[PDB]
């Protein structure tokens, strides 16, 4: 009665139903290493590293949605599930230009981050690596859609929470630019929170573009200012 | 040093200038920083 | 071997050489470091750091540096309890602020919900 | 291209110039104030613009692991040239 | 290929662009097939009527049909783009396809 | 798996597990923790009243000679309510291993000055002393090695910042070098570097 | 696997105690170290003129901490923090900005030539290297405020020579 | 709480080794002072080691006041030596001000400084 029983490597943990996989090794502390997720943005299997085996089944599940059915065993270090990851991250690395200097997330990436922790050391596939030219968003964001890994953050944050409704994918394959197509000028509330929310630097502040680095500054406490919310 | 002296670019200087120390004309540091924050200028106006 | 003992507070701010001027003057903050929200990761929880309060920090007229008179700006103490953080900061003696420790919210998310008949939950894009 | 400040010495191409009231004017009193001679705003200005045919076409600069990697850049928009990040030096096209 | 606007007029609205009275009750059957609650759905007939009516789709036909439909424009822009029926780009009156690709070639 | 992975034993690995075992076995007093490192150098954790009596018996006792006395720092560690650790570092002279004697204790409760057992100890309980402040039981010399006459604070610690609250300077009015506070012309910018991500999730502590 | 020395002992026959009795009365092999010193003084030896020959060196040498720039070219710089984020004194400090034209600028570079520790880690750090350790090493300034190095003065150290530091690197671009 | 002390079983032993510990440094003054070639009166320095001694009054456990008496004799053992020079005798006095007062206004004016 309301307590589902998941054996986390063998270690037995109580969850709730309807939740997650993501939720369950959260609770025993496991961070599954994860892009296209958000813990307050509803959830769309696209990143397709937050795979993990159960045994007894051939493929391997999409842990970001997957529900929990009753009775479960989990091996989060297996051997596919590090293939899998050393996968995934082999083929994210293609189409991203070389291009992490003149990047402003250098110290707040999560490709290096998790292709330290997770993926392999030396790339294949020698010659390709696709441009794709920006547009003309806003005065408020710089924006390099080059770097745009297309995990879709953007644009389910932007037309649920948003309501904005216009930021577009167009075409197929490695053709698919996110964005509005007729380049309007993206001019709305809420419309700065977007650079961050974008995990990678396809999207940037326009003010502090090229002038520091998060290695340098340190982090302060402080509360909201001219709005009674705080 | 016959073989290739120069290089064919614009930016060298011809002079090679010896050590300059050490003279009454050599190098003293400065911020090359502009202005910080834009201290606030006064009305120009006088009222009362 | 169950000797003299008698039972206080510690003593180790007399100790420690450090002048009065900086134990009571400046003030010392305990709390759990914020999540660095562009990316996501929770592996800098699980630490409560002590950090004091930073002071002037003028500009260096020759160079352009971060001239400080401020030898404890440059501190940061990791803890596991919070209990760890008071007994430390009532050992050493200065003043304390400690902020609650604030946990995110399990939060109930299901696929079925986002792409229901009858609700107004609908990405109509995806 | 360096310029005279209204209190006489050479700017720089970093808007750090003096005003009139600075003490650093009479701390460089007697020395040289070493100023640069080369401003890389008017090098590219000298730099002409390279025309190739193609869609997405490569930068280096000049070596094999020399100078800066390889960056693809696009050249789809018709009147918005093509600018290195590393380089700064553009391109056209020619379809 | 050139997914930028790039308005350049024959686009850039106003551009004139009406249907048929005749053609608005062929759009009610459209939408007279779908059940209600999803309205929304009938985007693919009826921007499939917008080919039939212009053999190419300019900007002023997605927003006629973005008025219509209660749509977001952007997802007029995504069908548009997504599909291959949909040549926004000018052909000729007849347009010649050469299908080659496994057995054919 | 096989080729630039540096290899390790498990003749070694039973051999050291075995005698560390044998160990806690013949004293049941003081043994608490016997680890054994994956790369064979044996750590025992030990309670701060028996010390003397461990050392004469790892001096000695014929199975296992154990002459050489090494490094024994009480590695500065916050957050504990017995903070600071005693590692005696013993290197055998027939026998070619390294064990390590790691007893904890506080600040103010001393531990039992092994001078007494070892002849190379004195400068290095000195050190100690002026060092983190590691009070000795019928020692010989407390005196300050290493740091200024009058400095205090014992630097090494937690407690004690990058700079010291001492600046000195020559000047001509009293004709002297004195001591000023603090005036830093860098910051001293502390670059942060904890990422996040956990990659040895074989070291990860349970949680609540 | 040991190989001890001075046990051995001396003989105890009239001969070999007379010789040592020699050695020790007679001062022979003083007088040998005396011949052993003039057949060393008989030498031509091993100085330099040293305002005339300068001695050898590497290719790898590191002194001057020189910039370059690009082929008819800008700034070689990019202002992406990695020589101040691995400087071991932290003795770079970069206060950067970008210009309006796009390009990735500065405002300030500066190097504390009293905090060097001449590493090379800023060399092997900088992707598009342009900190470069210098070839040559003549510093000896008379005042102490000289040596902190702006940007103009890197660029004007630069903009003496690149010949010598292109033939460093040409010679050194493959081993690294 | 079982907790082992340094020296002493209450604050009487720890009075007498302070007491005589001052004893000592009353009766170490004016051989150093006429050795170290000083400048300062024998009142002004004798002063200044008893209000050293009443600045750290407010100690009550027996372990801290014998730690410092433990500080105290390690000192006065730098001391009789020749060890320390006029250096750290005169760093024991504070001729560098460093002005400020406990003045309100005098932080005022030399602001942050609270
Ligand atoms: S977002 Fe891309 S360019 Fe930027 S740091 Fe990450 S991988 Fe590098
Ligand atoms: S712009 Fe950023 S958030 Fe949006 S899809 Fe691309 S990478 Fe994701
Ligand atoms: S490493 Fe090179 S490009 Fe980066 S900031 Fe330093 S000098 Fe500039
Ligand atoms: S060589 Fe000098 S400037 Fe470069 S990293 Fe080392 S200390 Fe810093
Ligand atoms: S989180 Fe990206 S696919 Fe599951
Ligand atoms: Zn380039």
């Amino acid at each position: 009665s309301n307590l589902i029983e998941v054996f986390v490597d063998g270690q037995s943990v109580m969850v709730e139903p309807g939740t997650t996989v993501l939720q369950a090794c959260e609770k025993v502390g496991m961070q599954i290493p994860r892009f296209c997720y958000h813990e307050r943005l509803s959830v769309a299997g696209n990143c397709r590293m937050c795979l993990v085996e159960i045994e007894k089944a051939p493929k391997v599940v999409a842990a970001c949605a997957m529900p929990v059915m009753k009775g479960w065993n989990i091996l989060t270090n297996s051997e596919k599930t590090k293939k899998a990851r050393e996968g995934v991250m082999e083929f994210l690395l293609a189409n991203h230009p070389l291009d992490c200097p003149i990047c402003d997330q250098g110290g707040e990436c999560d490709l290096q981050d998790q292709s330290m922790m997770f993926g392999s050391d030396r790339s294949r596939f020698l010659e390709g690596k696709r441009a794709v030219e920006d547009k003309n968003i806003g005065p408020l964001v710089k924006t390099i859609m080059t770097r745009c890994i297309q995990c879709t953050r953007c644009i389910r944050f932007a037309s649920e929470i948003a309501g904005v409704d216009d930021l577009g994918t167009t075409g197929r394959g490695n053709d698919m630019q996110v964005g509005t197509y007729i380049e309007k000028m993206f001019m709305s509330e809420l419309s700065g929170n977007i650079i961050d929310i974008c995990p990678v630097g396809a999207l940037t502040s326009k003010p502090y573009a090229f002038t520091a680095r998060p290695w340098e500054t340190r982090k302060t406490e402080s509360i909201d200012v001219m709005d009674a919310v705080g | 040093p016959t073989v290739k002296p120069p290089t064919a670019r614009k930016f060298i200087w011809t002079n090679h200038k010896f050590n300059l120390s050490g003279t009454p004309q050599q190098y003293v540091p400065y911020s090359t920083t502009r202005k910080k924050i834009q201290e606030w200028v006064p009305p120009s106006t006088p009222y009362k | 071997t169950q000797l003299i003992t008698v039972d206080e507070k510690l003593d180790i701010t007399t100790l420690t050489g450090v002048p009065e001027e900086h134990i009571k003057t400046r003030k010392a903050r305990i709390f759990v470091p914020a999540r660095n929200n562009m990316q996501s990761g929770v592996n800098n929880t699980k630490k409560w750091k002590m950090e004091f309060d930073t002071r002037e920090r003028w500009e260096n007229p020759l160079m352009g540096w971060a001239s400080t008179a401020d030898p404890l700006s440059n501190l940061v103490l990791t803890f596991s309890t919070k209990e760890d953080a008071i007994a430390f900061a009532e050992k050493n003696g200065w003043s304390y602020d400690v902020e609650e420790r604030k946990v995110p919210k399990p939060k109930s998310k299901s696929y079925g919900a986002n792409f229901s008949w009858n609700k107004r939950t609908r990405v109509s894009t995806k | 291209g360096v310029r005279t400040s209204p209190t006489g010495e050479k700017v720089t191409h970093t808007g750090q110039v003096y005003d009139d009231e600075d003490y650093r004017r009479v701390r460089f009193v007697g020395r040289q104030k070493e100023v640069n001679e080369n401003f890389a705003i008017d090098l590219i200005a000298e730099q002409p613009v390279s025309q190739v045919g193609s869609r997405v076409i490569s930068c280096d600069g000049g070596g094999g692991a020399l100078g800066h990697p390889r960056v693809y850049i696009n050249l789809d928009k018709e009147t918005k040239t093509g600018t290195c990040g590393y380089c700064g030096l553009q391109f056209r096209q020619q379809h | 290929a050139l997914f930028v606007h790039r308005d350049t007029p024959k686009n850039n609205p106003e551009t004139p662009f009406d249907f048929t009275p005749e053609n608005y009750k062929r759009i009610e059957a459209i939408v007279k097939n779908y059940p209600e609650g999803h309205k929304a759905a009938a985007v693919l007939p009826v921007l499939d009527l917008a080919q039939r009516q212009n053999g190419w789709l300019p900007i002023s036909a997605m927003n006629k049909v973005a008025e219509i439909l209660q749509v977001p424009p952007m997802r007029v822009y995504e069908v548009a783009t997504f599909y291959t029926m949909y040549n926004r780009k000018p052909v000729g009156k007849y347009h010649i396809q050469v299908c080659t690709t496994t057995p054919c070639m | 798996t096989r080729p630039t992975v540096r290899p390790r034993n498990d003749v070694a690995h039973k051999q050291l597990s075995a005698f560390g075992e044998y160990v806690a076995e013949i004293l049941p007093k003081y043994v608490q923790q016997v680890q054994v490192s994956c790369f064979s150098e044996l750590e025992i954790c030990i309670h701060p009243d028996g010390v003397i009596p461990v050392l004469t018996f790892l001096r000695d006792h014929s199975n296992a000679q154990f002459k050489s006395l090494a490094d024994l720092t009480a590695v500065d560690i916050p957050t504990r309510q017995n903070r600071f650790e005693i590692v005696y570092n013993l290197l055998s002279l027939r026998f070619n291993s390294r064990i390590r004697v790691k007893t904890y204790t506080d600040e103010l409760t001393p531990v039992e000055s092994s001078v007494s057992v070892y002849k190379a100890a004195n400068w290095y309980e000195r050190e100690i002393w002026d060092m983190f402040g590691v009070f000795f039981a019928n020692h010989p010399d407390l005196r300050r090695i290493l740091t200024d006459y009058g400095f205090e604070g014992h630097p090494f610690r937690k407690d004690f910042p990058l700079s010291g609250y001492v600046e000195l300077r020559y000047d001509d009015e009293v004709k002297r070098v004195v001591a000023e506070p603090v005036e830093l012309a860098q910051e001293f910018r502390k670059f942060d570097l904890n990422s996040p991500w956990e990659a040895f999730p074989a070291y990860r502590q349970p949680p609540e | 696997t040991y190989k001890y020395v001075n046990l051995r002992e001396p003989s105890m026959d009239m001969k070999s105690v007379t010789d040592r009795a020699a050695q020790t009365l007679l001062w022979t092999e003083l007088i040998r170290g005396l011949g052993m010193t003039l057949s060393y003084l008989f030498r031509e030896p091993a100085t330099i003129n040293y305002p005339f020959e300068k001695g050898p060196l590497s290719p790898r040498f590191r002194g001057e901490h020189a910039l370059r720039r690009y082929p008819s070219g800008e700034e070689r710089c990019i202002a992406c923090k990695l020589c101040e984020a691995v400087c071991p004194a932290q003795a770079i400090t970069i206060e950067a900005e970008p210009r309006a034209d796009g390009s990735r600028r500065t405002t300030r570079y500066d190097i504390d030539m009293t905090k060097c520790i001449y590493c090379g880690f800023c060399q092997e750090a900088c992707p598009v290297d342009a900190i470069v350790e210098g070839p040559n090493f003549e510093f000896s300034t008379e005042t102490h405020e000289e040596l902190l190095y702006n940007k103009e003065k890197l660029l004007n150290n630069g903009d003496k020579w690149e010949a010598e530091i292109a033939a460093n690197i040409q010679a050194d671009y493959l081993y690294r | 709480t079982s907790v082992k002390p340094i020296f002493s079983r209450d604050m009487n032993e720890a009075k007498r080794r302070v007491r005589e510990l001052y004893r000592a440094w009353y009766r170490e003054v004016p051989n150093t002072v006429h050795l170290f070639q000083l400048d300062i009166s024998v009142k002004q320095g004798r002063d200044k080691v008893r209000e050293m001694f009443k600045k750290n009054a407010h100690v009550t456990d027996p372990r801290v006041v014998d730690l410092l008496v433990i500080k105290g004799k390690m000192e006065l053992e730098e001391t009789i030596n020749v060890w320390k020079q006029r250096t750290h005798v005169m760093r024991f006095f504070h001729e560098t001000e460093a002005p400020r007062p406990k003045d309100f206004l005098s932080k005022f004016y030399v602001g942050h400084d609270p």
